[PDB]
RNA sequence: UUCGGGUCUUGUAAUUGGAAUGAGUACAAUGUAAAUACCUUAACGAGGAACAACUGGAGGGCAAGUCUGGUGCCAGCAGCCG
RNA sequence: ACCCACUCGGCACCUUACGAGAAAUCAAAGUCUUUGGGUUCUGGGGGGAGUAUGGUCGCAAGGCUGAAACUUAAAGGAAUU
C-alpha cells in the first residue's frame, strides 16, 4: 500500500472523529 | 480405482460445512445438534478441497465443545452410502 | 567533530542529551515509566498464582500444525484474564477446571513463544504440585 | 547484628560452558591429580588469577618504588612459601607466567603420591580422606591441603591409624576376634 | 485421547538392573581412561559415542 | 617429484637459502608452494570452517566448498588460505597450498619489559576487512589468548602466548574475521618502534648473489 | 623360513580375595549457662541386592546418537533456527 | 573582443586511489581501534504509528510536539548468481 495513500486515509479518519466529538460538544 | 470412507469411534463425529470463515477455520454444522468453529486439520490444507457445502468427520475436543477439528473429508458417493446407513438426517445434497 | 561537544566545560550538555537519548531504548523505558506495574498481566513478578477458568486448545502458527493446549487464566492479584499454555503430553489430565495454577514466565521478557498465538505464559504448580512432577510421577496429586 | 560475617564465593565458573579443547584439557587434569570436581581445578585457577591480578597491578607502577617492592616482595615469598614457585624465579614477571599445572602439583593430594606412600594419586586421596597422613602430627583431611615447602619434610603416616603402626584396623580387628573363637 | 496420546500409547519399557555407575572421582577417573589413556580406536576424528556397526 | 619454475625455487633446491627470514628480509615472491614446506618443516595446518556456497542456475544450483585453512608452527609464521573448490578434500589441499604461500611473520614482542621470550606482540595494532575490525593487544605473561575461537587458534598457530583481541564488526562471517586478523598480524612488522630507528645495511637479494645457479640451464 | 614365549608394559569382564574407612549408631568425656552438634574415641560399622546421586541435555548454536522400540504435520518438542 | 600564462572566488566535471566505505561509490562520505579541531540537531529491530491523548499555533483543512498497550524474527541496505 502507498504510504500517500495511508496518510490520507488516516487524516480523513481524524477528520471523522473530530465531527462526531463536535457533535457530543 | 475407488477410495474406502473410515467410520467413526467416540467423540469423532460426522457434520456438514456450512459457511466459509477463513484462513483454515471453518463453521461446522454437527448433526448433533450445534453449529461449531471447526479447524482443517494439517493433512487436508494438502489436498483436501471443499465446496459450499460438504460431508466431513470432525473429531470434537475434550475440553471445548464450540471448537473442533476437521478429520476428514466425505465425497458425494460417501455421502450417499452414509445416508443408506442411516448416520444422517436425510437432507445432505451435493451440487456444483 | 561529529555530534557531542568534546568541550570541557560541556557537561550539562552531554549529560542531558544522554538522558534524553536514553528513552529510545526500550528496557530503559520500561524500567522508568514503570510498565511493570500498570500493565504485562503479572505484577512485574516472576510467578503468579490464578484460576483455570476454561481450558483452550490454541491452533499453532505457521510452518507447524497442531493444537497447543493452553489455559484461560483468571489471575487472582490484578484479576487480568491471560492464557497460560501448560507442557508436555496432555497434563490437561491434571489441570481439569477451576483449579488453583500458579504460571511462570516463558524465557521470551513477555512477548510470545515460539509458535503459540496469544499466549505468554507457562504452567507450572498446579494446585500445589508442580507440573513436570505430576507428568513423570515423582509426586502426585492431591485427590480432589 | 553483631557484625556481618564475610563470605567468598571465591571459586569461579569460566566464562563459556564448552569449547571442547577447554573441557579436554581440564579433564585431563584432573585425570592426573584426581580430582573430586571441576571446581578444584577451577578454585586454583581462581587463587592464581587473584596472584595474576596482584602481580598485574604492582607491575604497572614503576618498581624500584615503594607498594610494588613491598607488596609484589610479599608476594614472591608467599609463593616461594607455598612451594609453587621455584627458587631461581623471583622476579615478579615470572609469577605473572605460572599454570594450574604448578598448583595442583603442589597440594598434599600429590605430596603423598610424590613422596610415595600411596601411590597411585587416587590412593593417596582416599588415604587422605581416612585419616592416614598428617603433616606435622596434625592430622590433615583436605585433599587440596597446599604443602608450605619446610614442611613437607614431614608428611608422613598418621601417628594413630594402621599404615603408621597403632592398630589392626576394624577390619582386621574384626577378623581377628572371629579367629579367636576357633 | 488429544490431551496426551503418545504417553499414554507407548509401552512401558524398564530401567534395567545395572552395576552402579561409580560416583564422585570415580566417574572422572573413568572418563579419563577412557578419553585419554586407553583411548577409543584410531581413524582420524575421534567419537565420544558410537553406534554399534 | 618437485620440479622447480621461479628462480627463487630452483635456488631453494640447491639450498643455498637457509630460512624464510632472508626471503622475508627481500620481500621475496613465494609463487612455488613447495618452498615453504621445504624451509619450514614445522609446519601446524588447521582447517577453520567450510561453508557451502551457492550459485544459481536454470536447473538447480552450484554447490562451491569455502574452506578456511590456517597455517603456522610456535615460531611466528602464519599461513592463511582461502579456497572455494567443488571437491571438500581437494578444496581444504588448495587453501592449505594457499596458506604455505602467504605465510608470513610476526613481531613478537614483550608484554612490559624484556625479561625472557617473547610470546606477545610489539603494538596495539588492528586490521578490518570488509566490516571487522580485530584489534590485538599486547596482553601480558600468562594472561592466555583473549579471543573468539577462530581468532584463538590463529594466535596458537603463531606462537603468541598472550593477547587481548578487540574483534568488532560482524565477526560471525568467520572468513571475514580471519582475513582480518591475518591482516593485523601483517601490520606489526610495519609499525616503527625505537628499535627500529638504528640504520640497516640492505643486502643483495639471494636473486643479485646466486645468480648463476638460478634460472634454467 | 609359518608360528611363537608374552618374555617388557596396558586396559577390560556378573567373576573371586584380603586391606582401609566415616556416614551411621553411639559408654564416658568434653564442649555448655544448662543441654544438643563439632573435635577427640571405647565396643558396634560395606560385599553391587549394598552405606543405592542427581539434575539437565545428545540437529545446530554447544559437549554429547544419521542407536533400539512406538507416534505418524497427530500427539508433543523447540530460549531462536526449527 | 579574442589568445597564452597565471591567479583568487564559485558551479560542476574526468581520471586515478596511494585513503574511505558494508558495498554502490566518495578528493570527500578522506586525515577513525594509529579512535580527541569547534559546535547544532536527529536515530536506536520492524509493525502498531506520525496513530491515541494532552498541550499548543491555525477562521478551518491542519502543523509542531508525540505515547503506550499490544504485536512479530525479521523489516531493511548494497551488491551477486
Ligand atoms: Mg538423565
Ligand atoms: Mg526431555
Ligand atoms: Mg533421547
Ligand atoms: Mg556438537
Ligand atoms: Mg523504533
Amino acid at each position: 500500500m502507498r504510504a500517500k495513500w495511508r496518510k490520507k486515509r488516516t487524516r480523513r479518519l481524524k477528520r471523522k472523529r473530530r465531527k462526531v466529538r463536535a457533535r457530543s460538544k | 480405482p475407488k477410495r474406502e470412507l473410515i467410520y467413526k469411534e467416540e467423540g469423532q463425529e460426522y457434520a456438514q460445512i456450512t459457511k466459509m470463515l477463513g484462513n483454515g477455520r471453518v463453521e461446522a454444522s454437527c448433526f448433533d445438534g450445534n453449529k461449531r468453529m471447526a479447524h482443517i486439520r494439517g493433512k487436508l490444507r494438502k489436498k483436501v478441497w471443499m465446496g459450499q457445502g460438504d460431508i466431513i468427520l470432525v473429531s470434537l475436543r475434550d475440553f471445548q465443545d464450540d471448537q473442533c477439528d476437521v478429520v476428514h473429508k466425505y465425497n458425494l458417493d460417501e455421502a450417499r452410502t452414509l445416508k443408506n446407513q442411516g448416520e444422517l438426517p436425510e437432507n445432505a445434497k451435493i451440487n456444483e | 567533530g561529529k555530534g557531542k561537544p568534546r568541550g570541557l566545560n560541556s557537561a550539562r550538555k552531554l549529560r542531558v542529551h544522554r538522558r534524553n537519548n536514553r528513552w529510545a531504548e526500550t528496557t530503559y523505558k520500561k524500567r522508568l515509566l514503570g510498565t511493570a506495574f500498570k500493565s504485562s498481566p503479572f505484577g512485574g513478578s516472576s510467578h503468579a498464582k490464578g484460576i483455570v477458568l476454561e481450558k483452550i486448545g490454541i491452533e499453532s502458527k505457521q510452518p507447524n500444525s497442531a493444537i497447543r493446549k493452553c489455559v484461560r487464566v483468571q489471575l487472582i492479584k490484578n484479576g487480568k484474564k491471560v492464557t497460560a499454555f501448560v507442557p508436555n503430553d496432555g497434563c490437561l489430565n491434571f489441570v481439569d477446571e477451576n483449579d488453583e495454577v500458579l504460571l511462570a514466565g516463558f524465557g521470551r521478557k513477555g512477548k510470545a513463544k515460539g509458535d503459540i498465538p496469544g499466549v505468554r505464559f507457562k504452567v507450572v504448580k498446579v494446585s500445589g504440585v508442580s507440573l513436570l512432577a505430576l507428568w513423570k510421577e515423582k509426586k502426585e496429586k492431591p485427590r480432589s | 547484628p553483631r557484625a556481618p560475617r564475610t563470605y567468598s564465593k571465591t571459586y569461579s565458573t569460566p566464562k563459556r560452558p564448552y569449547e571442547s579443547a577447554r573441557l579436554d584439557a581440564e579433564l585431563k587434569l584432573a585425570g592426573e591429580y584426581g580430582l573430586k570436581n571441576k571446581r578444584e581445578i577451577y578454585r586454583i585457577s581462581f587463587q592464581l588469577s587473584k596472584i595474576r591480578r596482584a602481580a598485574r597491578d604492582l607491575l604497572t607502577r614503576d618498581e624500584k618504588d615503594p607498594k610494588r617492592l613491598f607488596e609484589g616482595n610479599a608476594l614472591i615469598r608467599r609463593l616461594v612459601r607455598i612451594g609453587v614457585l621455584s627458587e631461581d624465579k623471583k622476579k615478579l614477571d615470572y609469577v605473572l607466567a605460572l599454570k594450574v599445572e604448578d598448583f595442583l602439583e603442589r597440594r598434599l593430594q600429590t605430596q603423598v603420591y610424590k613422596l610415595g606412600l600411596a601411590k597411585s594419586v587416587h590412593h593417596a586421596r582416599v588415604l587422605i580422606s581416612q585419616r592416614h597422613i598428617a603433616v606435622g602430627k596434625q592430622i590433615v583431611n583436605i585433599p587440596s591441603f597446599m604443602v608450605r615447602l619446610e614442611s613437607e619434610k614431614h608428611i608422613d603416616f598418621a601417628r594413630t591409624s594402621p599404615f603408621g603402626g597403632a592398630r589392626p584396623g576394624r577390619v582386621a580387628r574384626k577378623r581377628a576376634a572371629a579367629a579367636g573363637g576357633e | 485421547a488429544r490431551a496426551g496420546k503418545v504417553k499414554s500409547q507407548t509401552p512401558k519399557v524398564e530401567k534395567q538392573e545395572k552395576p552402579k555407575q561409580p560416583k564422585g572421582r570415580a566417574y572422572k577417573r573413568l572418563l579419563y581412561t577412557r578419553r585419554f589413556v586407553n583411548v577409543t580406536l584410531t581413524n582420524g576424528k575421534r567419537k565420544m559415542n558410537p553406534s554399534p556397526s | 617429484g618437485w620440479v622447480p619454475v621461479t628462480k627463487l625455487g630452483r635456488l631453494v633446491k640447491a639450498g643455498k637459502i637457509s630460512s624464510i627470514e632472508e626471503i622475508f628480509l627481500h620481500s621475496l615472491p613465494v609463487k612455488e608452494f613447495q618452498i615453504i614446506d621445504q624451509l619450514l618443516p614445522n609446519l601446524k595446518d588447521e582447517v577453520m570452517n567450510i561453508k557451502p556456497v551457492q550459485k544459481q542456475t536454470r536447473a538447480g544450483q552450484r554447490t562451491r566448498f569455502k574452506a578456511v585453512v590456517v597455517v603456522g608452527d610456535s615460531n611466528g609464521h602464519v599461513g592463511l588460505g582461502i579456497k572455494t573448490a567443488k571437491e571438500v578434500a581437494g578444496a581444504i589441499r588448495a587453501g592449505i597450498i594457499i596458506a604455505k604461500l602467504s605465510v608470513i611473520p610476526i613481531r613478537r614482542g614483550y608484554w612490559g619489559t624484556n625479561l625472557g621470550q617473547p610470546h606477545s606482540l610489539a603494538t596495539k595494532t588492528s586490521g578490518k576487512c570488509g566490516s571487522v575490525s580485530v584489534r590485538l593487544i599486547p596482553a601480558p605473561r600468562g594472561s592466555g589468548i583473549v579471543a573468539s575461537p577462530a581468532v584463538k587458534k590463529l594466535m596458537q598457530l603463531a606462537g603468541v602466548e598472550d593477547v587481548y583481541t578487540s574483534s568488532t564488526g560482524s565477526t560471525r562471517t568467520l572468513e571475514n574475521t580471519l582475513k582480518a586478523a591475518f591482516v593485523a598480524i601483517g601490520n606489526t612488522y610495519g609499525f616503527l618502534t625505537p628499535n627500529l630507528w638504528e640504520v640497516q645495511a640492505l643486502t643483495p637479494s639471494p636473486m643479485d648473489v646466486y645468480a648463476d645457479y638460478a634460472t634454467a640451464s
